[PDB]
């Protein structure tokens, strides 16, 4: 919503960027979860990507 | 509009008023406006129920998934009504806010044991 | 016809200036110990690199210390060392330094990188080169340390739904086959591959 | 030493007017060759002139070449403030590190080592020795003179010395501690190990392997137990350490694994079965000198073989140099 040249309202500059306590097990548990999720759905993307090449042959 | 790199991203689009929020699933860019230009409309989304409710959702996956294989990419909510409705594996993100409730819940017998 | 020539000169003229002109890393990437602030723009850091900075240095300035910048010498993370136990480090291949600073700091170098253990061929561009976890191995106990510690069922929607096409095709067919997962790999948070895409000033 | 060394056959002695020509070319700010530079510490017979031409390098190490650094020109440099002067020259280098990094580490440095020991020398050794525990060497038979000189200034100057010194002290105890000969060098290896083991538990694990080449591995005291066990299945500075031990946030390891500073009996028990098992089994300046005295056979075919390499190689560099500027 800024563009850059902007009179800025400094009114944000004020904050420390500090990330949220985290658990253990949870946190290993939920990365597990992601990298099985994200592995599942770049297999359906690859599948759906060759049912489209499929396609575009026929 | 030259955007970009404007990807095909499938968005959200509102389309109700004012105390009455509705929104419509679409196949936008990830740049264009909410309600703006767009390629293909999908099923509408009805977020407020009704009589015995009618929480009803639909998809068009003949080409939806020709665009998704074209390059188009995928939002946080369209993952989590893909999730819901299974197309998509169940979305990590539901399963922690599960986890959540029932912790909470938990706590909450907890608390209703303590009022004793 | 009246072509628009100011905006393509003025296009030609702020591309060279920032192309050859362009601001070294000592200028942009220097970090102040005192507030750990980047000048050439004025902000603040995550807080997730603050004891990097203090209690560890960076890679070119480790590198220095080093008989020629290390042709062949190794150099690990801090951040592998914390998640993973297996032997993760990187190694010196062509070293890019930096000579408009004292102590060269904040350049470019690269090398054969390994993933637990998982060696590769041809050395691959830099990735965050300009970070503060790096921890040295010597060459005493070197090669010694240095050592080694498909597919799928498909979902019960999809299994359903294939199951329905095949009965209405005709031919049963109980069985539960499963997709692919060859190429689709699961990469982890750190996944090593180049700086291109996190271009720098 | 440098006694086996008059024999470069150097050229002019074109000096002023040529390190002018190699400021200007850094001057053109564009990247240039230090085989001028080479040439003239080549010719060099002065002291100022060889200060002069090492605060050029120093601020051409700031140039586009900041590679460019042959070995062979440093140990010419070295070997003419051997024989001329230019003594506060190569140790400021040296001591500086980061704006140099010579590290020219190779036989020279033996003959460095036994020139030393021959004059008796003590502020240019010991930063010869700083800088052989800061490099990484060992692969010449200079180990026994480098044992040599730190039992020397360990045994004649006993004292506490001071954290980064006993620091270092203990590295350069250790790093070169691989003998291979007899009891001798299983001992000094013991003692290294132990030492570093006291700097580890007793202070602490991150202002150890801060700066110093070493590895964060903080068990040390039950190594020094298995090496000293093997060596007898085949002193008092542990003692000293177990008094301490027994004397009355940042966590770079597992939280279940536990603390080595809770070992106080574990230790004793150990060290004091072990320390019997060696007595019963079973000063050390004399035994090195003894050890030089059967090797270092004054091997110096090789190193004339290796001078006269770096010769021929200087000489194909120069060679290089001008059909460079022959095609340009």
């Amino acid at each position: 919503r800024k563009t850059r040249h902007d009179p800025l309202a400094k009114s944000k500059i004020e904050r420390v960027n500090m990330p949220p306590a985290v658990d253990p097990a949870e946190f290993f548990v939920l990365m597990e979860r992601y990298q099985h999720y994200r592995q599942t759905v770049r297999a359906l993307r690859m599948e759906f990507v060759s049912e489209v090449q499929r396609k575009v042959h026929e | 509009k030259a955007y970009r790199g404007g990807h095909l991203t499938i968005r959200l689009a509102l389309g109700g008023c004012t105390n009455r929020p509705f929104y419509r699933i679409v196949a936008a860019h990830n740049k264009c406006p909410r309600d703006g230009r767009f390629v293909e409309q999908l099923g509408s989304y009805d977020p407020l129920p009704n009589s015995h409710g009618e929480k009803l959702v639909a998809l068009n996956l003949d080409r939806i998934r020709h665009w998704i294989g074209c390059g188009a990419h995928l939002s946080k909510p369209m993952e989590k009504l893909l999730g819901l409705a299974g197309f998509f594996p169940l979305h990590p993100m539901m399963i922690t806010n599960a986890e959540r409730l029932r912790r909470k819940r938990a706590r909450e017998v907890l608390l209703a044991s303590q009022k004793t | 016809v009246r072509p628009r020539l100011i905006a393509e000169l003025a296009r030609r003229v702020r591309a060279l200036r920032e192309q050859l002109n362009r601001p070294r890393d000592s200028q942009l990437y220097a970090v102040d110990y005192e507030t750990l602030t980047r000048p050439f723009s004025g902000r603040r850091l995550p807080v997730r690199a603050w004891a990097d900075v203090r209690r560890e240095s960076r890679l070119l300035q480790l590198l220095g210390r080093l008989p020629l910048f290390g042709l062949g010498r190794l150099v690990t993370r801090k951040s592998w060392l914390w998640q993973h136990d297996e032997p993760c480090y990187w190694r010196l291949t062509r070293v890019r330094p930096d000579y408009t600073a004292q102590n060269l700091d904040h350049g470019k170098a690269w090398g054969i990188l390994t993933f637990k253990g998982k060696t590769e061929s041809e050395a691959r561009e830099i990735e965050h080169v300009m970070y503060h976890d790096w921890r040295l191995v010597p060459k005493h106990e070197e090669e010694a340390f240095t050592a080694f510690t498909a597919s799928v069922p498909y979902p019960p929607l999809l299994r359903a739904m294939i199951i329905a096409e095949r009965q209405k095709n005709g031919d049963t067919s109980t069985e539960e086959p499963m997709l692919n997962v060859q190429r689709i790999r699961m990469e982890p948070w750190d996944y090593p591959a180049k700086q291109e895409d996190k271009g720098r000033a | 030493d440098s006694h086996k060394w008059e024999a470069r056959e150097k050229e002019h002695y074109c000096l002023a007017d040529l390190a002018s020509l190699m400021d200007k070319t850094f001057e053109r700010k564009l990247p240039v060759s230090s085989l001028t530079i080479s040439r003239l510490i080549d010719n060099i017979s002065s002291r100022e002139e060889i200060d002069h031409a090492e605060y050029y390098l120093y601020k051409f190490r700031h140039s586009p070449n900041c590679w460019y650094l042959r070995n062979w020109t440093i140990h010419t440099w070295i070997r003419q403030c051997l024989k001329y002067d230019a003594q506060d020259k190569a140790l400021y280098t040296l001591v500086n590190k980061v704006q140099y990094g010579i590290f020219p580490d190779n036989f020279t440095f033996n003959l460095l080592m036994d020139s030393f020991i021959k004059k008796e020398n003590y502020k240019d050794a010991l930063s010869v020795v700083f800088e052989v525990m800061m490099q990484e060497a060992f692969e010449v038979p200079s180990t026994q003179l480098l044992s040599l000189y730190v039992l020397f200034h360990c045994l004649a100057k006993k004292t506490d010395f001071s954290w980064e010194e006993e620091r270092n002290f203990g590295a350069s105890l250790l790093l070169p501690g691989l003998k291979q000969k007899n009891s001798v060098g299983f001992s000094s290896q013991l003692y290294g190990y132990a030492l570093l083991g006291k700097v580890e538990l007793q202070q602490g694990l991150r202002a150890v392997y801060h700066n110093m080449p070493l590895i964060w591995k903080p068990g040390y005291l039950d190594r020094a137990l298995q090496v000293m066990e093997k060596v007898a299945a085949s002193e008092a500075l542990d003692v000293l350490g177990a008094v301490l031990k027994a004397l009355t946030k940042l966590v770079e390891q597992l939280d279940i694994e536990e603390t080595e500073q809770s070992k106080l009996p574990q230790y004793l028990e150990r060290f004091k079965a072990l320390h019997s098992k060696l007595q019963a089994l079973g000063l050390t300046t004399q035994l090195v000198k003894e050890k030089l005295s059967t090797c270092e056979a004054e091997d110096i075919a090789t190193y004339e073989q290796n001078l006269q390499q770096w010769h021929l190689d200087l000489v194909q560099l120069i060679q290089r140099e001008q059909q460079q500027r022959e095609q340009a």
